[PDB]
RNA sequence: AGAACCUUACCAAAUCUUGACAUCCUUUGACAACUCUAGAGAUAGAGCCUUCCGGACAAAGUGACAGGUGGUG
RNA sequence: AAGUUGGGCACUCUAAGUUGACUGCCGGUGACAAACCGGAGGAAGGUGGGGAUGACGUCAAAUCAUCAUGCCCCUUAUGAUUUGGGCUACACACGUGCUACAAUGGACAAUACAAAGGGCAGCGAAACCGCGAGGUCAAGCAAAUCCCAUAAAGUUGUUCUCAGUUCGGAUUGUAGUCUGCAACUCGACUACAUGAAGCUGGAAUCGCUAGUAAUCGUAGAUCAGCAUGCUACGGUGAAUACGUUC
């Protein structure tokens, strides 16, 4: 019933996260960059993996792994990030170069929050709470506005109930806003629980 | 005796500023340059149901926009052969050379 | 296929099949899946036990029968 | 030589009219204009401006139209006419307003909208 | 449920002939677009009735308006009884037009330029069918002109 | 879709026009587009998503 | 008369050869234009000669009962085959892989309810 | 937003039981693009025979396992 | 022959950046307002026209058959491979459409004017072969260049002359073309021949306020082949709105 705020925004005031060209080969081209992002994200799971940009130009794959964890992705000797970029290479016959962009604010990105609150619901955190302390934390540090919701069978009850709080200014049917959204899933012993968090930064 | 530079890119902004850039490269190795000229974009329109199940009634309109920029070099040197071939362009446009 | 330019098809196991035992007089039944083969002046006379399904339906091949399918004499749906 | 220029536009037809002194005679395409348009009333809308003007006869018209269909561009040469009369004397710029002929008619082809059958026309509806 | 009154348009003159009613009577005989056979059906039927009746085309045909032009109406007011009204000049007009074609339509000639030639020359006769059709709102209006 | 299904699509087939398309992200075998390789549904998912380069909904 | 069936004698030649069973409009035009005679002309204001030049013309096209008899050969062919366009035809159902469900009455007669 | 085969789930017949498909464990090196016989085909039987980097990738057996457009919107 | 090329970038056009409409300005109203009515200029005047954008919630509304998933069930079978069938059945009822019932028309002859799209082993010109669907060879083109691709309605003439017809083109026979391995179940198209119902449709019921309705064609996705469907494009182009009791 509500747009996509991320689908509604990109090619207004938001960038693809893909950055290139084709002709010939656009579904080999974006089917790579999908198993590509397929395996980021099944083997970086542990570290804070905001999002990934893929560019591709003279026959050569640069990906840029904006993260929270810097340091988990890098590793202190440099040897993660050396051990990603042989894979990434060995499953894409083109040379990967791979670059790390730290994120300062953690509790302010909309991805992360969603995956620490589906996180706290599996591990059987208290569904209110975790939006209560989220919004609070991401009002404090500055965000114009915030939105949270989480759906689904909440305290294992029978009847399936959706339960959202907000704080701040969400203007979601402004387009010049940009409004960072995400969607996360939880795995509990009941089933599937889907978390949404807006947040609205401000003008920029 | 003319070399054609054709630049397509998503975005206008990117184009622009890619033709802008081999333009200047070309004027400063001496060649003179006409354009640059815009052709016509291309779009090309896509329309999904918008509902997974039935709702044949409800759609979304998607497009993909290829803008078309056109550069011709007048007076070749190699100096702006060598420029034009050493100078990297963002990774989204894509440019190609027929001499 | 249909085209002229093409020859009328049919399968080359069944042609085959039933080229084999051309000399002999006694003929057998030939089962066959084979619906889409043309029917050749070489069938005529012979027994064709078409599916059609769920069965083989007998088919007895005459002069008249020249240039239909095997399917055209296997009547496939039930009704009344 | 002495040519008035302009160009008008209506629907997807446009039409480069040029007027020269003349005794009246319009050419379009290389071709006269009572056998290119199909109706005498395009013709008359064609030289409503001069008569608007109050200088029928007093300048031949050539056109160079591409684009719609006869209407379309019978309506896109007067529209031209009239900005090339405003070109050659600016006194004329009152009449041709108050006849309203200046204005560029903005009327096009509304897109079609998904889901009916044209931009307006929806499916039969049908409760039950 | 309505804000108010739109603008109305305006069409041209006929190029022959110079009226805004031969016009507006070449868009009501229009159908689907075909201006052009509007337009010489039309002409058809103007000639053919000049040359049966040695009179002026435009006279008759303003006559055969006239005649079929109604002055009342019956409008349903509510409790609830139609009531006679006066009928405003441009509802005079579009009546007129739309009656004379709609009945010349039902005429029993071959052709269209025939029908219409026909039902003209007997609109300005005053016993067409158009006439029968004004003939009969101003008799119910009479008839109901109490609740004027 | 099912995955035989989806290995028995990916599989050579001994002849050459029993060869259909389906959707390489989920596997559905209706409204598969050519340019992308992706169904209806995974297409908008990812156009969402921003990861199909130049693909931004329209108005005109 | 041409060919044993009466043809109208108010219409135009070749309007009036169509009338011939086996005659269609471009048939009647090849006929009419090998027999020399003007298609505007009526068959009522027709040269005896000119009669007779279309009947020789017309006596070799196979028209009428032979036509009529060949069809009926034919289909009496295909059904004693036991063809499938045979058994269709036997049961009065559309021949040429139509669909029943629904519009099927040139074929199934009117509609019994 | 494309039912002659495929799509295709539903049906008849012919068929397989770590399996059409994923990883792991044992062991081998070519695994085979090509051909021929029975087959309606899947398949099976003869050829053959060429390809492979600590070590690639691919096959023979068994089990963890796989699989389900099966049910509950 | 041809903007065909020499020559030009004036005009059109393409497309980046900008100007542009904001109740800005002047009259009356009006509570010193907010706003309304009119006028000027202006391509556009009062959110200019159209699109995207859909609040809290309602219908335990739809989807375990896109996908994911709690729980249950099968594991030499509710899993899996293949040839054939079925999904196209047919006494029938309903919805949505295409073509018609004709003279504002049918046929034939000549002759104008668009927009928006697509093309790689794909779009395929010219020519020649056939009545035609198409075939032979083969030019141009990874596109403002070549091709799909000549728009049709339209205009101007000849003819028919009010009827189941020179309307209509369903059904059927014969002869073919193409794609595909293969058109019987079950593709499209062409030629010859046949020539069904149908003479404007009961109760009832639907859409639309202007470049709209109606009408005419054009292109694209899916696709080897297949469109009356869907999604887009333009050509011609109406009638009417008194008004808000129902
Ligand atoms: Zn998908």
């Amino acid at each position: 019933q509500k747009i996509n705020p991320i689908g509604l925004r990109v090619g207004i005031i938001r960038d693809w996260e893909a950055k290139w060209y084709a002709e010939k080969d656009f579904a080999s081209l974006l089917h790579e960059d999908l198993k590509i992002r397929k395996f980021i994200d099944n083997e970086l799971k542990e570290a804070s993996v905001s999002h990934v940009e893929i560019e591709r130009a003279a026959n050569r794959i640069n990906i840029a792994i904006h993260t929270g964890k810097p340091g988990m992705v890098i590793g202190k000797g440099g040897s993660e990030i050396e051990k990603l970029r042989n894979k990434l290479n060995a499953l894409t016959d083109k040379k990967v170069h791979i670059n790390v962009i730290e994120i300062k604010k953690v509790d302010l990105d909309a991805r992360l929050v969603a995956e620490n609150i589906a996180r706290q619901l599996e591990n059987r955190a208290s569904f209110r709470r975790v939006q209560k302390q989220a919004i609070t934390r991401a009002m404090k540090l500055g965000a114009k506005g915030i939105k949270t919701q989480v759906s689904g069978r909440l305290g294992g009850a029978d009847i399936a109930r959706a339960e959202q709080y907000s704080e701040g200014t969400v203007p979601l049917h402004t387009l010049r806003a940009d409004i960072d959204y995400a969607h996360a899933e939880a795995d509990t012993t009941y089933g599937k629980l889907g978390v949404k968090v807006w947040i609205y930064r401000g003008e920029v | 005796q003319k070399i054609r530079i054709r630049l397509k890119a998503y975005d206008h902004r990117v184009i622009d500023q890619s033709a802008e850039k081999i333009v200047e490269t070309a004027k400063r190795s001496g060649a003179d340059v006409s354009g640059p000229i815009p052709l016509p974009t291309e779009k090309s329109v896509y329309t999904i149901i918008r509902a997974v199940h039935k709702y044949k009634d409800s759609r979304e309109q998607f497009e993909q926009r290829t803008h078309k920029r056109l550069i011709d070099i007048v007076n070749p040197t190699p100096k702006t052969v060598d420029a034009l071939m050493g100078l990297n362009l963002p990774s989204g446009v894509d440019i190609e050379i027929k001499l | 296929a249909r085209s002229i330019k093409k020859g009328p098809f049919v399968d080359e196991h069944l042609m085959k099949k039933v080229e084999a035992q051309e000399g002999s007089e006694k003929k057998q039944v030939i089962k066959t899946w084979s619906r889409r083969s043309t029917i050749f002046p070489n069938f005529i006379g012979h027994t064709f036990a078409v599916y059609d399904g769920r069965k083989h339906v007998p088919v007895y091949v005459t002069e008249d029968m020249v240039g239909h399918k095997l399917g055209e004499f296997a009547p496939t749906r039930t009704f009344k | 030589q002495v040519e008035y220029r302009g160009t008008g536009r209506r629907k997807n037809s446009v039409a480069r009219v040029r007027l020269v002194p003349g005794e009246g005679n319009i050419t379009v395409n290389n071709r006269d204009v009572r056998e290119y348009l199909p109706f005498e009333s395009l013709i008359l809308d064609l030289n409503q401006p001069f008569d608007v003007t109050e200088t029928k006869g007093n300048y031949d018209v050539l056109v160079n139209v591409h684009g719609g269909g006869f209407t379309g561009q019978a309506q896109a040469i007067r529209h031209g006419i009239a900005r090339a009369l405003l070109e050659a004397d600016p006194e004329y710029r009152g009449s041709l307003k108050r006849a309203g002929l200046l204005t560029r008619d903005p009327r096009m082809k509304e897109r079609k909208k998904p889901g009916l059958k044209a931009a307006r026309r929806s499916p039969q509806f049908s409760k039950r | 449920p309505r804000k108010g009154s739109v603008p109305k348009r305006d069409v041209l003159p006929d190029p022959i002939h110079n009226s805004k009613l031969v016009t507006k009577l070449i868009n009501k005989i229009m159908l689907d677009g075909k201006r052009g056979t509007a337009q010489r059906i039309l002409y058809s039927a103007f000639d053919l009735v000049e040359q049966r009746s040695g009179r002026d085309a435009l006279e008759v045909f303003e006559e055969a308006i006239n005649n079929i032009m109604p002055v009342l109406e019956v409008k349903a007011r509510r409790s609830n009884y139609q009531v006679p009204v006066e009928v405003r000049p441009e509802r005079r007009t579009t009546l007129g037009l739309r009656w004379l074609v709609n009945y010349a339509r039902l005429r029993g000639e071959k052709t269209m330029e025939d029908r219409l030639a026909n039902e003209i020359l007997d609109a300005a006769n005053n016993t067409g069918g158009a006439v029968k059709k004004r003939e009969d709102t101003h008799k119910m209006a009479e008839a109901n002109k109490a609740f004027a | 879709a099912k995955t035989s299904m989806v290995a028995k699509q990916q599989k050579k087939q001994k002849y050459a026009v029993r060869e259909y398309t389906r959707c390489e992200r989920c596997g559905r075998p209706h409204s598969v587009y050519r340019k992308f390789k992706l169904c209806r549904i995974c297409f908008r998912e990812l156009a969402y998503k921003g990861q199909i380069p130049g693909v931004r909904k329209a108005s005109w | 008369r041409i060919a044993g069936v009466d043809i109208p004698r108010e219409k135009r030649v070749v309007i009036s050869l169509t009338y011939i069973y086996g005659i269609g409009t471009s048939t009647a035009q090849k006929i009419l234009e090998e027999a020399n005679v003007s298609a505007d002309t009526r068959v009522k204001d027709l040269t005896d000669d000119e009669l007779g030049r279309i009947r020789e013309v017309v006596d070799g096209y196979k028209v009428e009962g032979d036509l009529r008899r060949e069809t009926n050969l034919n289909i009496k062919r295909l059904m004693e085959i036991s063809s499938y366009r045979g058994i269709r035809h036997r049961r009065g159902l559309p021949v040429r892989g139509q669909k029943t469900k629904n519009n099927a009455r040139t074929r199934k007669g009117p509609v019994k309810t």
